[PDB]
């Protein structure tokens, strides 16, 4: 080690290479290239604008997942107790399984049918008659 | 030992100067003739195609063979997806009139 | 303290590779690297005592959500439970001593701070791998240690064989990475989540365990994937110690122990075949680092079989991983000191005597070698005997053959490790360079790993140490006799006249040569067909001359 | 619309500047592309993500040319407005500035049009500009220009009568009423497949790309790779899937086998390439094949994942073209045998090359990793083997990527010096975009 | 008939022409779909775009339901520790059912039906075991599992 120890002074002064190949001429400050103010203004104003889009827009306006997160929570609140009551009523469960059989679903898909009471196919099928008429009644006594 | 800048900036071209200026072409490569010839030949390799025995055999077993293998695999995946989704047999191109496009108002 | 075990080696790497290091130099960067590892080790010690002993897991939401499209939801979240605390303690403790060693071993290298920053990045991505709570942040750690392994294996880039070794490691692991990705797709599709605590599988579709096993066989260098591991000796000695002890090769075993969704027949067969193969491979090598590399492959085979045995076997597999890291890193550091004392020579025919090394290097090689061969009441004795006794009472008939393969492997290991000591120190001198290293930093680096070897005996890895699986004295004390047989054979230095078996085994069964033409040359030739015959030929449309 | 007229008229004033004022010409042409980047960022600010699928609509009477914004068009428009000032930094003549300004007008109006005849008019009005850009007299290639123009014209001429067939069938080419009427989907589906399978390089109509993307200048290569290939993908997502969905189901085995063989055969060809620009040029075909199969899967969130892969490719491959362009500009060759040891002589350029190599191979912390994972989720949900084909062939992409990097970057140090400030700032917006979109892409 | 279809189209066009809504309500996030007996809903474009907006709303809500249930199940399993096998089966079942609804409703034209519980597979195994019993041959298939995952 220089100086005879690890804890001595360093041994280099001056430029350790030239960044971007730029060498100072007569000690003058580096002259600004023609594109630099416009590049920094354009790309910096794009970056700040993208930041403000992510951090200052209203959350519902930024992403639809913020519109649907509170509406899913209340539906889940009124569906958890429906699923609780289904685990206590065997007659309602066997009627739900009969409706599942009519809708080409299997017995394990009984929880799924409760969770899809607001779907487009279920509402339109209740309207058209493809869905059995009992499913609306089962939803009514499961919500009650 | 050229001087392409004044002491206050101000690039000079050095058109009539004796010393060779450093510029854009300073680090251009010295071309090896055989490397240039090989790259030229590989650039125009479509002139070397010929329907001999080996070309025909490899174009049959690898190009046509793997194209047919991929078509068979695609049809297999399509049919298995339709079976595992509760659909009947579905009409691909050239397959007689059948079901295409499941209805969202229908339970399968 | 919990996030300090993961962030802070990454911070040390960021400091030593950025233009901040232009102001520190070699001298300042060595200080930065060693301090940034000491802090992370202290944090991991606190985490280990809290989670392993007092049983309180900690879950941290670090950087919000990574990406969430549909029901595919990947979050920047960690969870620190028993396996994670075990792995963090092991990785940071080994990497601290390897950093302290590398700051003196690579002192005369021109780019020392770049090397130290690469070591720190490699350690930090390993910490990210084991600290993750879901599969995608685990994949960040997986590919991060893959990339840093590429950067560190091919560090001496002006040497072509080092560059080709790094490319080979990337490509061999890329095959298994593809299979692991397809397995992650299977797991998420049929369970609905990516987090480990929601992945409880009783009966899945077969492709899950097989593809995750193939992805683990890549990183843990099992049979038909071991080919990259021996060529990774082109890198410097600290790289080899950190690859073979704490990072990279232990990641696949960790993944299989964590998930526990394998099918045991494949796992047991792959592990026992790997153990026997790497045992016979290391018995016929003369390169000092290649013998230790093959012993690493053999012990990974042992751990693979153990996690095949069951949940208790999974615990024994993690225990053998934890105790293996310490003496394997110690073996590599002592071998590096012996190599530097002998003028860079790596052939064991050019060693001998007790002049080219310090007393502490010889003691380190002796103690780590005794732990590796299962000498009684040392660190490897407990874990290796636990795996062997668990394999002797398994009710699967497949495990009967696996146990025999493991016992043969144990005798081979005690043969070639004793040969490594015998050639290095006991025989007459046959080199010509005697420059023994007695610096403070590598000696303290070795002493720390020997302290961890003592710690594993005093404080066990888990509760299995001291539990008695009830076996007769003949079955129980046979591995001690196999260790003694290996020692006696290697000190007698006897050889056989069956030279064709010797050259079949010493050339490592020709796996690399057969792979050079069974997939590789066909890939090149099919590329020739698709370009010349297809793009320039069959599909090419010419001009109309007029 | 009034803003767009003002931006066009400001851009067209570059011709009226006298050529002896060099600084003013440079600054005016650079600002003329900076302003649309600000306007498209403002359009992203104005977008309501919980509102309608089509926002900011405008229709120009009975002239076709109707416009609207959805998510795919908005992301692609943002990427184009980023890419065009970088092209402005790589040109030196007023002819180049004007060609790229006209190309930017045509691309931006084509990305958000809602009329099929309007899409036809706006897109391939760029054909003669591409011919002149690629076949430039001293340093281009007229063979490549002829190939790209003739392939594009062939596909467009197949589409044009089917366009007019649905127009006579229902009475309009507006996509909102074309999707709600009864039309003969096989004929129109074949016409749309004919254009968009040439725009996206799908085998066998893919041979124009290796010639054109290499014979182009660096700015032309940045535009052609990062932008113009994605017009086929947005063609699929905007016009073909909504209007002819029965065809889009029935052609799935054929489109599937075309995508699989394009991916495999183009990856196999990339390994034998000896030109760095040809290596970068082939790798784009496999990525577009994955994009096309993810679009055609229609399975989980297919539009999202496929658009995200289009953005990740459009960020990563122009940067590789930029690094190859630097090497060619200051060494006058693109041949691998002339380059070795570039780590010792260009450390910053080699570091950028390594990072974008890792990005092109879909490693994590790059947007390609998230993109390929979600594209394979969309592919996996139809069948597991169609995902397995792409999964097991990952060694083949890494082979060519690491082989090219290891051949040109390590070894004996020979070659040009490291990058300038201008070259670094041509690269830099793509790197920042990659780090953001690969670490925290969404909120 | 054609006259009735035409008069219905005129009524729909008049209604959607003179439509307004305020006070915190977004149009194109409608509360209810429009119920119709039309063959091919795309016959009436306003009804098609309305029900398209409603269906988009439902898909995003189901994704959100999956995320809320996954957080709840994580809380249960991490609190339970080694007791998770008998304590948090019900919440795991509800999470798997929500994922099943999020994937299988409005799935597209090509994707197969996703079983998060291996429930279709084990139901098929039950039916094939019953068929092989009446066939009176050996079952070439596995016996059906009682539960395959931590939920189902
Ligand atoms: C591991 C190292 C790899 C390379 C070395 C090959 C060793 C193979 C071998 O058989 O060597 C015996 C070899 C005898 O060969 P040899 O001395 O050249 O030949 C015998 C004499 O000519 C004359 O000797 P002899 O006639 O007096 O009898 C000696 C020999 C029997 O010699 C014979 O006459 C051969 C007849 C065969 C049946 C008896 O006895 C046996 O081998 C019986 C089994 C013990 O033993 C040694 O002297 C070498 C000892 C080194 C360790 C080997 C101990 C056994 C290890 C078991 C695991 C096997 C791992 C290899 C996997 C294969 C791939
Ligand atoms: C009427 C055609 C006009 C449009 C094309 C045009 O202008 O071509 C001029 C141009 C005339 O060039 P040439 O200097 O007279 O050379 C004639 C071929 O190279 C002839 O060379 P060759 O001896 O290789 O030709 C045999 C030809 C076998 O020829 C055929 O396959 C003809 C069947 C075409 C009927 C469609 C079904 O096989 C192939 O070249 C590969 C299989 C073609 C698929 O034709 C070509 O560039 C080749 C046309 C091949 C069509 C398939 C292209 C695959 C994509
Ligand atoms: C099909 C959906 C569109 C997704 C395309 C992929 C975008 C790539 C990047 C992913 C970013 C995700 C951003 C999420 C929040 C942003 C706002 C948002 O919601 O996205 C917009 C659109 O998002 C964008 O436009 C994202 C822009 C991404 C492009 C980024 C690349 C350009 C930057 C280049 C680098 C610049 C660096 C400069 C600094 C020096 C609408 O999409 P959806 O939410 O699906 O629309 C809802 C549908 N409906 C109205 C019917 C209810
Ligand atoms: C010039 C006057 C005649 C122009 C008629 C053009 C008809 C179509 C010809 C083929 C299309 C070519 C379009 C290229 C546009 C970009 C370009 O290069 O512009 C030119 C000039 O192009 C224009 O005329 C621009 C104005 C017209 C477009 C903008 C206004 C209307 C929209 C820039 O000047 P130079 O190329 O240096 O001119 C030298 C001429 N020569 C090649 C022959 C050596
Ligand atoms: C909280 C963390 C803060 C930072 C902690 C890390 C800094 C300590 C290590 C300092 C850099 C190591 C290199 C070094 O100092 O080299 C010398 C080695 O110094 C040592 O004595 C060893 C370093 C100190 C002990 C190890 C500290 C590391 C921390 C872990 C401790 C674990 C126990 C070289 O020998 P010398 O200077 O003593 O002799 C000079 C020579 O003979 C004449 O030229
Ligand atoms: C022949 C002419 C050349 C080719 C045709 C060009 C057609 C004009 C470009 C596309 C016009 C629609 C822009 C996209 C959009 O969403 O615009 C709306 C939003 O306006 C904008 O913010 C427009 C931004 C324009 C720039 C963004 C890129 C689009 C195309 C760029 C063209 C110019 C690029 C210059 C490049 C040098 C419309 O605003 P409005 O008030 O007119 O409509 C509201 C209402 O319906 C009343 O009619
Ligand atoms: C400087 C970047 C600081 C981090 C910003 C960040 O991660 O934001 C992300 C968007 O990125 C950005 O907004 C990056 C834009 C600027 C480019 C890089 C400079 C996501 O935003 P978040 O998750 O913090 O948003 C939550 C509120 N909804
Ligand atoms: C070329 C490859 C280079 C590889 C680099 C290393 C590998 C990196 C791999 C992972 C990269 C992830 C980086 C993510 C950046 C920020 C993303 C989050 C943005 C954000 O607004 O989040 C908040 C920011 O918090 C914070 O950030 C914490 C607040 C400040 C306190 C700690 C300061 C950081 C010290 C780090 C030392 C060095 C570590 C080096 C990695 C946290 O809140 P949230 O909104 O997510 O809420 C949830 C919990 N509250
Ligand atoms: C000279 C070469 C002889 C090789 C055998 C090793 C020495 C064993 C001596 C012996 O006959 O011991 C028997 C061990 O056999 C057994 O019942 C055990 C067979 C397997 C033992 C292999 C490991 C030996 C330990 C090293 C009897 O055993 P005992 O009646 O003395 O045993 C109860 C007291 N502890
Ligand atoms: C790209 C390559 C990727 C593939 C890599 C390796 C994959 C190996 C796969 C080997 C097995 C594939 C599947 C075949 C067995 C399953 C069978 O599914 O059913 C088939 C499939 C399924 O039948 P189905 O499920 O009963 O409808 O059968 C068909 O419908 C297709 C039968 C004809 C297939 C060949 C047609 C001729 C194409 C010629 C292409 C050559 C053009 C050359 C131009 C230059």
């Amino acid at each position: 080690y220089p100086g005879g120890s690890f804890w001595s002074e360093g041994t280099q002064t001056g430029k350790n290479g030239f960044l971007f190949g730029e060498v100072p001429i007569n000690g003058q400050p580096r002259k600004t290239l023609w594109w630099e103010p416009y590049w920094y203004a354009g790309f910096g104003g794009m970056g700040v604008g993208v930041y403000l889009i992510y951090h200052a827009k209203p959350l519902e306006a930024l992403d639809i997942k913020y519109w649907a997160a509170p509406r899913a929570a209340k539906e889940l609140e009124t569906e958890m107790r429906m699923l609780d009551k289904l685990n206590e009523r065997p007659d309602l469960k066997e009627r739900l399984v009969a409706v599942c059989k009519d809708l080409n679903m299997i017995e394990d898909e009984a929880y799924d049918l409760v969770l899809m009471r607001n779907e487009y196919k279920v509402k339109l099928g209740m309207h058209t008659g493809r869905v059995p008429e009992d499913l609306k009644a089962i939803y009514e006594e499961l919500e009650a | 030992e050229a001087k392409q800048f004044t002491p206050d900036g101000k690039y000079m071209p050095g058109i009539f100067s004796k010393a060779k200026p450093l510029d854009r072409s300073t680090q251009w490569v010295h071309k090896n003739p055989y490397i240039e010839a090989w790259y030229y030949r590989r650039d125009h390799f479509e002139n070397e195609f010929v329907w001999n025995y080996r070309t025909t055999i490899e174009a049959l077993w690898f190009l046509g063979g793997f194209t047919a293998a991929a078509y068979a695999l695609s049809v297999f995946a399509f049919r298995q997806a339709d079976r595992r989704s509760g659909y009947p047999k579905r009409q691909i191109l050239g397959d007689e009139p059948a079901m295409v496009l499941p209805d969202e108002r229908q339970f399968y | 303290m919990f996030l300090l075990s993961v962030f802070f080696p990454l911070l040390g790497g960021l400091v030593n590779t950025s233009p901040i290091a232009r102001f520190l130099g070699h001298r300042g960067s060595s200080i930065i690297a060693i301090g940034c590892m000491v802090v992370a080790f202290i944090s991991s010690v606190v985490i280990y005592y809290e989670v392993v002993f007092m049983g309180c897991a900690v879950s941290v939401d670090v950087f919000g959500t990574w990406f969430s499209v549909g029901t595919f939801h990947a979050g920047w979240t960690f969870n620190f439970d028993l396996l994670t605390a075990n792995m963090l303690f092991t990785v940071t403790g080994v990497s601290m001593a390897v950093h302290m060693y590398a700051c003196d071993y690579m002192r005369q290298d021109p780019h020392l701070n770049l090397f130290l920053g690469y070591l720190s990045y490699f350690t930090g991505f390993m910490c990210v791998l084991v600290a993750a709570d879901n599969l995608l942040v685990m994949l960040v750690g997986w590919e991060g240690i893959g990339v840093c392994s590429y950067l560190l294996i091919g560090y001496w880039s002006h040497r072509l064989s080092a560059v080709k070794s790094a490319q080979k490691a990337i490509l061999v692991n890329r095959v298994s990475d593809g299979l692991l990705m397809w397995g992650v797709l299977w797991v998420w599709y049929h369970l609905g989540s990516l987090e480990y605590d929601l992945l409880n599988v009783y009966s899945a579709s077969g492709f899950v365990g097989l593809s995750i096993l193939i992805g683990a066989m890549g990183k843990s260098a099992q049979i038909l994937f071991h080919v990259w591991l021996a060529d990774a000796m082109e890198g410097p000695t600290p790289v080899s110690a950190l690859i073979h002890a704490a990072t990279l090769v232990t990641a696949g075993v960790y993944l299989l122990v964590r998930l526990h969704i394998h099918d045991e027949m494949f796992v047991i067969i792959v592990g026992s075949l790997t153990a026997f193969m790497a045992g016979v491979f290391g018995a016929t090598q003369s390169d000092l680092k290649r013998v230790i590399a093959y012993s690493t492959c053999s012990q990974l085979g042992y751990m693979m079989v153990s996690l095949g045995l069951g949940e208790t076997g999974g615990e024994a597999s993690m225990g053998h991983l934890m105790t293996h890291a310490s003496f394997k890193a110690a073996l590599f550091l002592a071998a590096g000191m012996v190599i530097s004392g002998n003028g860079g020579n790596q052939h064991i025919a050019r060693y001998g005597g007790s002049a080219h090394s310090a007393m502490f290097t010889m003691l380190t090689l002796m103690v780590a070698s005794l732990s590796l061969i299962g000498w009684p009441e040392l660190s490897g004795f407990y874990s290796k005997e636990t795996i062997l006794n668990l394999a002797a009472i398994c009710a699967d008939p497949i495990a009967d053959v696996a146990h025999t393969l493991l016992l043969l492997t144990a005798m081979l290991t005690s043969a070639y490790t004793t040969k490594l000591f015998y050639q290095c120190f006991m025989v007459d001198f046959s080199g010509s360079s005697v420059t023994p290293v007695r610096n403070v930093l590598p000696i303290l680096a070795m002493a720390i790993l020997l302290l961890d070897i003592m710690l594993k005996v005093w404080v066990g890895t888990n509760l299995l140490s001291g539990m008695l699986f009830f076996l007769p004295w003949g079955v129980k004390t046979l591995p001690f006799g196999l260790m003694v047989a290996g020692i006696l054979t290697a000190t007698a230095a006897v050889g056989s006249e069956r030279f064709t078996l010797i050259r079949f085994c010493g050339s490592r069964w020709g796996f690399d040569q057969l792979f050079a033409r069974s997939p590789v040359n066909p890939i090149f030739d099919l590329g020739r067909i698709t370009w010349a015959i297809g793009d320039r030929g069959l599909l090419s449309v010419g001009n109309l001359r007029a | 619309m009034f803003i767009s007229v003002l931006l066009i008229l400001f851009a067209l004033c570059v011709t009226l500047i006298p050529e002896a004022h060099y600084h003013m010409v440079r600054v005016w042409s650079f600002v003329a592309t900076i302003i649309p980047m600000w306007v498209v960022t403002w359009m992203w600010w104005n977008f309501d993500a919980s509102g309608h699928g089509l926002q900011m609509l405008v229709i120009l009477g009975r002239s076709h040319l109707a416009f609207g914004i959805d998510g795919v068009a908005l992301s692609l428009m943002l990427l184009t407005t980023v890419l065009f000032p970088i092209c402005m930094m790589l040109l030196r003549t007023v002819a180049g500035f004007m060609t790229f300004i006209l190309l930017e007008v045509l691309v931006l109006s084509a990305l958000c049009v809602l009329d099929l005849l309007g899409f036809y008019i706006l897109f391939e009005a760029s054909l003669i500009l591409l011919f002149l850009l690629i076949g430039r007299a001293p340093y281009g290639s007229l063979e490549a220009a002829y190939k790209i123009v003739l392939y594009t014209m062939a596909g467009s001429l197949v589409l044009l009568p089917t366009l007019f067939m649905i127009y006579s069938e229902c009475g309009t080419t507006n996509v909102l009423y074309m999707t709600c009427a009864y039309n003969h989907q096989t004929v129109l589906g074949w016409g749309l497949l004919a254009v968009l399978a040439v725009k996206i390089p799908l085998m066998p109509v893919h041979l124009w790309l290796p010639e054109a993307h290499v014979a182009a200048p660096t700015a032309g290569s940045v535009l052609l790779a990062g932008v113009l290939l994605k017009l086929g993908g947005i063609g699929f997502l905007r016009f073909m899937l909504p209007v002819v969905p029965e065809f889009c189901v029935s052609v799935f085995p054929l489109v599937s086998t075309l995508c699989l063989v394009s991916f495999l055969f183009s990856t196999l060809s990339t390994l034998r390439q000896i030109d760095l620009k040809k290596i970068v040029a082939y790798s784009s075909i496999a990525h577009m094949s994955m994009v096309t199969l993810a679009i055609f899967s229609q399975s989980e969130f297919s539009a999202y994942s496929s658009s995200f892969l289009m953005i990740a490719h459009g960020l990563i491959s122009p940067a590789l073209f930029l690094i190859v362009g630097i090497l060619y500009d200051r060494a006058h060759t693109k041949f691998i045998l002339y380059f070795s040891g570039l780590g010792a002589s260009m450390p910053i350029g080699s570091t950028l090359f390594f990072l974008f190599t890792l990005g092109n191979l879909a490693f994590p912390l790059f947007p390609n990793f998230i993109a390929e994972v979600l594209c394979m989720v969309s592919i996996f949900a139809v069948h597991e083997l169609l995902a397995y084909v792409f999964c097991v062939c990952q060694v083949l992409g890494a082979a060519y990527g690491f082989w090219a990097f290891n051949r040109v970057v390590h070894g004996l140090p020979r070659g040009p010096a490291d990058v300038t400030r201008t070259e670094f700032h041509t690269v830099l917006p793509l790197l920042i975009g990659a780090v953001w979109l690969g670490i925290k892409p969404m909120a | 008939s054609v006259e009735e279809r035409q008069s219905f189209h005129d009524k729909v066009n008049d209604v959607f022409k003179n439509l307004t809504g305020e006070a915190g309500k977004r149009w194109a996030r409608p509360d209810e779909p429009i119920l119709h007996t039309l063959n091919d809903e795309k016959e009436e474009p306003h009804i098609f775009f309305h029900n398209t907006n409603y269906r988009t709303s439902r898909k995003y809500i189901n994704v959100e339901k999956t995320k809320i249930l996954r957080e709840q199940a994580l809380e249960c399993v991490r609190a339970a520790g080694t007791a998770r096998y008998h304590k948090c089966t019900e919440v795991m079942k509800r999470l798997q059912a929500a994922v099943r609804v999020a994937s299988n409703v409005d799935r597209g034209p090509l994707a197969r039906k996703r079983d998060v519980g291996f429930i279709y597979h084990n139901n098929r195994l039950r039916e094939l075991q019953q068929q092989a019993a009446e066939l009176e041959i050996e079952n070439p298939f596995p016996a059906p599992a009682k539960q395959a995952t931590g939920g189902y």
